[PDB]
């Protein structure tokens, strides 16, 4: 829900106001917490539910890091 | 002569060490000389016009001698040294004719007689009546005027050099953000303004761009170092020329009707000040109470009421800090001998029993100024042109010969040729007015000052 | 405890508190005595990870600041062993990264360098109210670190060993971002441009100032992004001449690079799990002595 | 523990620094210092630590995270003490400790005469020691290698005869021979007790080069006699069999012979004459000892090598272009390492153009070239080892540094004095001194920054919970030494403020006698503790201390603040001698009249807070009450 | 200020106390007989052996400055009265800034590393190209045509012509084929020809395209690259003006030639003189801000054929006249300086009749500077 909420615009909903206005978007969230997520989600591989959420959570990782750097080619076009 | 002209011109882009220093130290003694024999003692206006003259014209060539180049080498930093303390003695004698012509002036007129002391309307009058009852209102003032008159020659052709960028739009870039946000409900993101007034946001207590404030403190700079030359031509010049004439209309409520109108003939001089003094240099000690704004206005707010708690960081240099004070307790002897003699029912200026009840006197500066506990003021309160100023304007000779046997124990390792001329000079002018030192120091002196002239 | 991660921990001048900042929402101090720890402080006050720390002289006031991911700068200041509110800011284009304050030749007047595109000078006068400085079009992406620079140092004046004080103005160094290195000096009452320098076309990490107890060499060790070092030295009077030299590059992300207290060994932290400790030796160059695991 | 590879991350995850007192926070184990299992986990400090860090059992899910303070001490110093304390405590009196200026200034005082009592000091340490290491002997060897220099070389001996210059080179020449012998005779000892009577002429190979006394005892006993022996051992024109054999090498050099088989039973001629080096390219292994020791290569170098009418400066060029590679082809000798144990250099028989690439140059030869002549490059020699494996412990380097710098023979170069203080007083405050980093800093020129340093080492070192040993220290840097007491008081006065014993630090601040600070702290704590606490001698007594004029007429708001208190002190004073000496109008009158001139700044004196409302009702009874007495006393009883 | 002759044995700077060596060693070999090599290569081996590294690369460069093949003259009067040498000392100033510009280039590839928004490829076009991306990757206004692999050509050819590079040049024009226009012909043979024979026909057409159309475009890298083409005017200014007067002086030298070559004619050249005094004047001390770098300030002195005034500004600064009389007796050595007496007057005299920078250096009085400020100093120096 929170990397859909980052996709779209819903961060208001939970807490967080207007991203960081820098001039080159990357990533700047700590991802040792991406890191542990990945991390419990992989200690317990005996179910398909979880191999079904891994790769969930690759897609969406993989078209926020295309948003990003679309962002990030947007804003050095200026 | 174009010869100086060239020589500085073709020094300023060469590239060589030359230190004309020395010839123009031995050109200045024939000149000197030459002028104290053309201009005696009796002439004495005349004789330190052309003194000054010819100290400026000297000033001139080693002010440009030195900054034909960097002043990096220990010979152009002691030129600049010696600059300095050129300058220093310039401005020593003229306090020092100042002080004389003050004297000639006192000598004529030491007996008064009184005899009306009824008061009447307007406060000029009843100023204009105690001036003549002392002279320490009156030298105070006259020290006031001289450190004036040093601000306005200090400060130079900054009057020209402002030309060279003064604006005149402002509020461009609010302007802007409000018809932004007025025409596209965007751009204004931030605790906006409301007005486009130099108060507005002062009154509303959010501010707003701080370009916009950068640019009004450097002109809140030029407007103080206009202030304290004691000029206000070119202040209001400026101010009509920007924008920025709310300080200029503000600064002007301290004053006092003229009052000497006494038929329709006679032009209408008592229309600037007001009555309500009191009430103003009352908000002006709570603005000093409750200062909490930039460093210019409270200092401006501490000259024009006279909290010296806060005084005490305020003074910047000593002529300030001895101005301040000399303003503080003549206003304070003034406010006194007027109140407690003809009505005391409103305080204008909150000062307690134990500043109501003390009559300040002369002394008392000096004690300040030796008590203050700021090292830079104690540091400069023991070198040589500071105790120099305070012995001539102290007028005193116990101490002075004192300091002078101390010098003279130490030696040679503070005085110079100009130095010990001055000096002589000095001692031979204050030896024509009157009184005189001791035979011993004299003979001193003379055998010192035939010393440097052999050698 | 801090069971997550630990960004900085500093000591005290005497080596009694410890002051360790990390994103554990919780800065405890401990004790130093007999070998042992005891909790003696929990200071908590931050809205995200807590980044850079530095400390003060007792002399001039003991204040502390810390900085963190929320754009906020805090400040405590110590009385009867107990630090509470001093000053508290917020609101920037940016989250805050560098804090540092001058050194005790000058005064307490802090630094504050962030990604913002401009620079804000904290200065600290009498005893409560503050100064702010801004200097705006300064950075084009933004600052990252600032490095203060102390003038007891002879390598950047021919003249403090001959019976001369030299002057007590603020200097420092600064390398945003903006593909440009810069020098700030306070001349003409106020902050203008003074030095620049091109020599790379993207970021640039940390510096680090030798502050010499006796050594007439001024230098500056910077580090960027990727691996990029820059050895930049002067030894000349008034006017400096800092040469964009290099010495041992790396590829990897090289993070942070700290001079000694009395400008002795240089340690330089990255990717490699290694921190170079660095030592000028008695032929003028440089040598590694000692090592350590990360 | 992460370990995957990542795409773009800013931030961090770990960061080091470094922090006061010389200590280094840094994060991770220490792996590449130490080995062993006995390794502290979370030290804060050093020997010891142990922070609480319980994330190391939970992992798997989370990564590890452990941060570790320390502070640079390698090795370990245990009878070290008294061998580093000697030299140091006599350097200690041999150079000056006085002041020159307003800022402790030492200078260097010339003294060769301390070379030979180090080296008889080292002697008698190896020979009542017999724990003694291969540094000790490295040191007595220099030691006396310096002595044999620049040290007296027997001059003005038996009453006023001086010998001629010819006869003090043949004494220099003959004292760098018996240095070369006593330094190769541990390895001529160990060949001995290594073999004897064994091989032939595999061990006459070596026999050659050693040839001594020890050595000349196992000659004979091979040979058959020892008269040979005792006139081969002698140099210096005794020469036979040497002198044969001598005559026969110089025409195997000038000829072109080669090698065979077996380079030590048939080359026996290859020890003594040794022409200069001639190369080209085949094989070719002659001159002195043919990969031996350098010592005794040296030594045989310099005894039956050259005529004894050559010099050491054209010894030093010969064995220069023998192991040289300028000679024309390739070098096959030894380079003269510098030993800091048992031969502790890089290789052998190496030119200065591929030694200077990383190889570590000799120091006897540097001694030897900065006796000659100062006028050669020394921004790149002077090796920072001190005879040592170990680049620490400049002991016996500065000072020979200081003895060249008080000669006159250095050069303008003060970053590596300035480097070699500062590693000097790391060195020092790590093993446990204050007092000889002191005075082997005060040496530099630097006023106020030597100033704040020194200051800010003593505010570290001398504190208040000082021992008897560090007061004792102090009395001693009193008076054997210079160094003013008023930044000893304001360290002092500063840990007293930053600990919280009020007394102290007010004796502190009083002896350190400043202006705002002492005023505000006096007028702000003092009056008050001591009305509170009766310490009336306390409050007469800084009150006779600080009413000086000087004190007075400089600082501010003291005819004030404090000018009351004295009014009071010497009303009550007064009051009581009169009490005491029952009638006294002379002093009841000045009584009154201060009585009277104080009833006047209770406007001028406010309050402050709680505690300040409290002085000011205290003083505003005692004052009504004076008054009242004073009224009822001026009134005549008659 | 310098180094003085220190009363006996003491203590003095590790230059001069090599360059003494050096000395003696030279003076030995000539008391021997065998031709001696060359003091320079010595100054220099003994400046990079040393731990300065500012001042070697100063003496590095002036050796490669000196080591032209030029024929050694007798005195400053008799160098500035021989106008083939001039011009052939202007030329190789000109090569040398060249090499200067690119050796520049490849510090701050080696600054920039690998890895770094196309850090430095080997090879000389790979290299400017990847300068080209760190300074403007990004398409500057006023593109004409095409481009290579997406990098502005005209910006290219500009950085090509800066660094000299003339065989990167030929290889940036043959890999431009479509991406520019009918004038790849024109260019190929403006690289090919050294004294620059391009048709005059053609060169006068493409002047006055250049004053017609190419005079306001957003490309200050295609105007100068045009100008410097067409041979128009004497200085061609666009946004060269802060602290890198590097580009300004070459462009200056490349538009302004001494002698009349192709397509030459009045209002597109100058004299030496008129560059002397405009780096005198407007880019003197205290001037254009040059003081905090006074290397940079020497150089171009050095280059301008300023001898005197590059010995006169060494002599200012400070700790630095011993190097200032290090480079004299260098000169002296190969056989320059013009002789002058006088003891009292200054050290830079002239006469009526001669240009500012190139004046009579008074030896004589430099030689009584010298003894006077000297002490009782060893016996070696």
């Amino acid at each position: 829900e929170y990397v859909d909420a980052l996709l779209g615009k819903g961060h208001q909903y939970f807490g967080i106001q207007a991203p960081l206005s820098a001039t080159s978007q990357l990533v700047w969230f700590p991802y040792s917490a991406i890191d542990h997520l990945r991390l419990a989600l992989g200690e317990n591989e005996n179910n398909q539910h979880n191999q079904a959420i891994l790769g969930k959570l690759q897609r969406k990782m993989d078209e926020y890091f295309q948003k990003l750097k679309k962002a990030t080619d947007d804003y050095k076009k200026i | 002569s174009p010869s100086f002209t060239e020589d500085i011109t073709l020094s300023a882009v060469m590239l060589q060490e030359e230190d004309p220093g020395e010839a123009a130290t031995m050109s200045m003694y024939p000149d000197f000389l030459k002028s104290f024999l053309e201009h005696p003692s009796s002439a004495v206006f005349e004789l330190i016009e052309q003194y000054e003259a010819t100290c400026n014209t000297q000033i001139t060539l080693l002010k440009k001698i030195v900054k034909r180049v960097t002043p990096g080498q220990q010979k152009f930093s002691k030129t600049a040294s010696i600059l300095w303390l050129l300058q220093q003695e310039m401005v020593t004698w003229r306090l020092i004719a100042a002080l004389y012509r003050d004297r000639i002036q006192s000598a004529l007129e030491e007996e008064n007689m009184f005899e009306i002391a009824a008061p009447n309307a307007s406060e000029k009058t009843i100023v204009d009546k105690l001036f003549q009852r002392d002279t320490l209102v009156r030298q105070s003032q006259l020290v006031v005027d001289w450190l004036e008159s040093i601000a306005k020659d200090e400060v130079g052709d900054f009057s020209d050099n402002i030309e060279y960028y003064a604006k005149s739009v402002y509020w461009e870039n609010t302007l802007h953000t409000l018809k932004q946000r007025s025409m596209l409900s965007l751009g204004s993101s931030r605790p906006l303004v409301s007005e486009l007034d130099p108060d507005a946001p002062i009154r509303q207590k959010l501010p707003l761009d701080d370009l916009d404030r950068e640019d009004d403190i450097r002109l809140l700079k030029y407007l103080f170092t206009l202030i304290r030359a004691g000029m206000t031509d070119e202040a209001q010049r400026l101010c009509k020329r920007c924008g920025q004439a709310w300080r200029a209309a503000t600064l002007e409520g301290w004053k006092l009707y003229h009052d000497a109108n006494i038929n329709g003939g006679t032009e209408l001089q008592a229309v600037e000040g007001n009555p309500y003094r009191c009430v103003w240099k009352t908000c002006c000690w709570r603005m000093a109470e409750d200062e909490q704004f930039n460093k210019y206005e409270r200092a401006i707010y501490a000259t024009l009421s006279g909290n010296l708690k806060q005084l005490l960081p305020v003074c910047e240099s000593w002529e300030d800090t001895v101005w301040a004070h000399f303003k503080v307790m003549v206003d304070s002897l003034v406010e006194q001998e007027i109140r407690a003699s003809i009505i005391s029912f409103n305080e204008a200026n909150e000062l307690p029993r134990e500043y109501l009840e003390a009559n300040w006197t002369l002394d008392s500066v000096f004690e300040e100024l030796q008590a203050t506990d700021k090292k830079r003021v104690l540091e400069e309160n023991r070198e040589h042109y500071h105790i120099i100023q305070k012995f001539v304007i102290l007028a005193d000779v116990d101490g002075l010969m004192d300091e002078f046997s101390e010098w003279l124990s130490n030696g040679k390792n503070l005085l110079l040729g100009h130095l010990l001329r001055f000096m002589t000079h000095l001692l031979l002018f204050f030896r024509t007015l009157g009184l005189q030192a001791k035979e011993e120091v004299s003979v001193e002196v003379l055998k010192t000052y035939i010393q440097r002239l052999i050698n | 405890s801090h069971e997550d991660m630990i960004h900085d921990a500093q000591m005290d001048y005497y080596g009694i508190r410890l002051a360790t900042c990390s994103s554990d929402r919780s800065v405890k101090i401990f004790d130093v005595k007999n070998g042992g720890q005891i909790l003696i402080a929990d200071l908590r006050g931050h809205d995200g990870p807590v980044w850079q720390v530095a400390w003060a002289h007792p002399m001039y006031g003991n204040i502390l600041a810390s900085c963190s991911y929320d754009r906020k700068v805090i400040i405590w200041k110590e009385e009867n062993g107990t630090w509470e509110k001093t000053y508290e800011y917020t609101g920037h284009d940016s989250s805050v990264n560098s804090v540092c304050w001058a050194p005790h030749d000058f005064g307490l007047v802090l630094a504050c360098g962030s990604s913002d595109g401009a620079i804000s000078i904290l200065t600290f006068t009498g005893d409560g109210p503050w100064e702010v400085k801004k200097i705006s079009n300064a950075h084009t992406i933004g600052c990252n670190a600032v490095s203060w620079a102390p003038s007891v140092i002879p390598g950047s004046l021919v003249d403090q060993p001959s019976s001369q004080k030299p002057n007590y103005i603020k200097r420092f160094v600064s390398g945003g971002c903006d593909n440009l290195v810069k020098i700030w000096r306070e001349e003409d009452g106020q902050w203008k441009e003074d030095q620049k320098l091109e020599a790379h076309s993207d970021w640039v990490r940390d510096v680090a100032w030798a502050p010499s107890i006796g050594l007439p060499t001024s230098t500056i060790a910077s580090c960027s992004q990727d691996g990029r070092v820059y050895i930049w030295t002067s030894d000349d009077a008034a006017t400096n001449c800092w040469t964009p030299k290099l010495l041992h590059k790396f590829n990897d992300v090289v993070w942070h690079v700290s001079w000694s207290i009395t400008a002795n060994i240089l340690a330089v932290s990255g990717g490699d799990n290694k921190v170079t400790l660095w030592k000028e030796s008695v032929d003028g160059q440089w040598a590694c002595i000692s090592d350590v695991n990360k | 523990t992460l370990m995957i590879d990542m795409g773009l991350f800013m931030g961090r995850s770990f960061r080091v620094g470094w922090g006061p007192n010389w200590t280094l926070v840094h994060n991770g184990d220490k792996l590449s210092e130490r080995l062993n299992a006995e390794e502290d986990r979370d030290m804060d400090t050093i020997d010891y630590g142990f922070l609480p860090k319980p994330t190391s059992a939970k992992s798997l899910t989370e990564s590890p995270f452990k941060v570790h303070v320390e502070k640079l001490s390698l090795e370990q110093k245990t009878k070290d003490l008294q061998s580093y304390l000697l030299p140091l405590e006599i350097e200690l009196k041999n150079s000056t400790v006085d002041k020159s200026g307003p800022c402790p200034h030492f200078r260097p005082n010339p003294g060769v005469t301390a070379i030979h009592d180090y080296a008889g000091w080292v002697r008698n340490f190896s020979s009542e020691a017999a724990e003694v290491e291969a540094v000790v002997k490295q040191w007595g060897l220099t030691w006396t290698l310096c002595e044999s220099l620049w040290g007296q070389l027997k001059e003005l001996e038996a009453s006023l005869d001086e010998p001629n210059e010819y006869v003090k080179n043949l004494e220099r020449r003959k004292a760098f021979s018996h240095w070369l012998a006593q330094t190769a005779q541990e390895r001529i000892e160990e060949e001995v007790s290594l073999y004897g009577p064994e091989r032939h002429i595999e061990a006459v190979f070596s026999y050659l080069t050693g040839g001594r006394i020890s050595d000349a005892c196992r000659l004979a006993q091979k040979s058959g006699d020892h008269r040979l022996s005792l006139l081969l051992s002698q140099m210096v024109g005794s020469q036979e069999v040497r002198d044969l054999i001598t005559l026969q090498l110089v025409d195997w050099n000038k000829l072109q012979v080669d090698h065979y088989i077996q380079e030590e039973r048939l080359r026996v001629f290859c020890l003594l004459s040794g022409t200069p080096v001639w190369r080209s390219s085949d094989n070719r292994s002659i001159n002195v000892c043919s990969q031996l020791d350098w010592k005794r290569t040296l030594g045989i170098h310099l005894w039956y090598m050259l005529p004894p009418t050559a010099t050491v400066a054209q010894a030093l060029h010969m064995y220069e272009q023998a192991f040289q590679e300028q000679e024309g082809g390739e070098p096959y000798a030894c380079y003269p390492l510098p030993p800091y144990l048992e031969d502790c250099g890089f290789s052998f028989g190496d030119d200065p153009s591929a030694k200077f690439i990383s190889l570590q140059r000799d120091v006897c030869v540097h001694l030897l070239k900065l006796y000659s002549e100062r006028q050669y490059d020394l921004c790149q020699l002077l090796d920072p080892s001190s005879a040592t494996p170990d680049p620490l412990d400049y002991r016996l380097s500065w000072h020979m540094w200081m003895v060249l710098q008080a000669l006159n023979y250095t050069h303008l170069s003060g970053h590596r004095q300035g480097m070699l203080h500062a590693s000097y007083a790391a060195q020092l405050e790590n093993v446990g001194l204050w007092e000889w980093a002191i005075f082997v800093l005060l040496h530099i020129q630097d006023p106020h920054v030597r100033e704040a340093a020194v200051r800010e080492l003593l505010n570290r070192h001398c504190v208040v919970h000082d021992s008897p040993e560090s007061l004792a220290k102090e009395n001693f840097l009193i008076q054997r030494l210079c160094l003013p007491a008023q930044w000893i008081h304001k360290a002092k006065a500063v840990r007293s403020r930053r600990d919280g014993d009020k007394h102290k630090e007010a004796l502190y601040l009083l002896k350190s006698h400043q202006w705002n600070q002492c005023h505000k702290l006096v007028t702000r704590h003092l009056a008050a503790d001591a009305v509170i606490n009766e310490n009336y001698r306390y409050l007469r007594g800084f009150l006779g201390e600080l009413a000086r004029p000087e004190h007075c007429k400089h600082i501010q708001d003291w005819e004030t603040a404090g000018k009351v208190y004295l009014d009071y002190i010497s009303v009550i004073e007064m009051l009581n001698q009169i009490r005491q000496d029952e009638c006294s109008g002379g002093e009841l009158e000045k009584l009154h009249t201060k009585v009277m001139s104080l009833c006047k700044w209770v406007e001028l004196i406010q309050c402050y807070s709680a505690k300040g409302r409290l002085a000011q009702s205290e003083m505003a009874k005692r004052v009504a009450n004076i008054l009242r007495v004073v009224l009822s006393l001026q009134q005549p009883p008659e | 200020i310098s180094e003085s002759g220190a009363p006996g044995r003491s203590s003095l700077d590790n230059v001069e106390m090599a360059y003494a060596r050096q000395m003696y060693m030279y003076n030995e070999k000539v008391v021997s007989g065998h031709l001696q090599p060359s003091l320079v290569d010595l100054c220099t081996e003994a400046a990079e052996r040393l731990d300065d590294k500012n001042v070697s690369d100063l003496w590095v460069m002036v050796k490669q400055m000196t080591d032209v093949p030029l024929i050694p003259a007798s005195d400053t009067l008799k160098s500035r009265c021989s106008g083939q040498m001039q011009m052939a000392f202007v030329r190789q100033a000109l090569n040398y800034l060249e090499q200067s510009y690119k050796n520049y280039t490849l510090i701050s590839v080696f600054a920039n590393l690998q890895q770094a928004q196309l850090g430095g490829v080997p090879g000389t076009y790979n290299l400017v190209r990847s300068f080209l991306n760190i300074r403007l990757p990004t398409p500057i206004p006023g593109l004409q045509d095409g481009e290579i692999e997406g990098y502005p050509v005209w910006a290219l050819i500009y950085y090509c012509m800066r660094c000299g590079d003339l065989m990167a040049a030929q290889q940036v024009v043959n890999r431009a084929q479509h991406q520019l226009g009918d004038f790849k012909n024109c260019f190929q043979e403006y690289i090919h020809n050294k004294d620059r024979r391009l048709s005059p026909t053609t060169e006068n057409k493409l002047r006055l395209h250049y004053r017609r159309a190419v005079r306001a475009s957003t490309d200050p890298y295609k105007r100068a690259v045009y100008c410097i083409i067409g041979r128009c005017d004497v200085s061609d200014n666009h946004s060269e003006v802060a602290d890198k007067t590097e580009d300004y002086l070459w462009l200056k030298l490349s538009q302004v030639c001494f002698e009349d070559e192709a397509n030459s004619s009045p209002q597109d050249r100058l004299t030496l003189p008129q560059f002397q005094k405009q780096l005198f004047e407007d880019y003197g001390e205290s001037h254009f801000a040059v003081n905090q770098q006074p290397y940079l300030y020497f150089q171009v002195l050095f280059l301008t054929a300023q001898f005197e005034a590059a010995i006169a500004f060494l002599f200012r600064l400070e700790r630095t006249r011993c190097h200032a009389v290090h480079v004299a007796l260098a000169l002296f050595e190969l056989k320059l300086l013009l002789k002058s007496t006088g003891q009292s007057a200054q050290l830079l005299s002239q006469e009526p009749g001669e240009p500012q920078g190139v004046r009579r250096l008074n030896f004589i009085r430099l030689l009584m500077l010298y003894t006077r400020k000297f002490e009782p100093t060893d016996p070696r120096e």
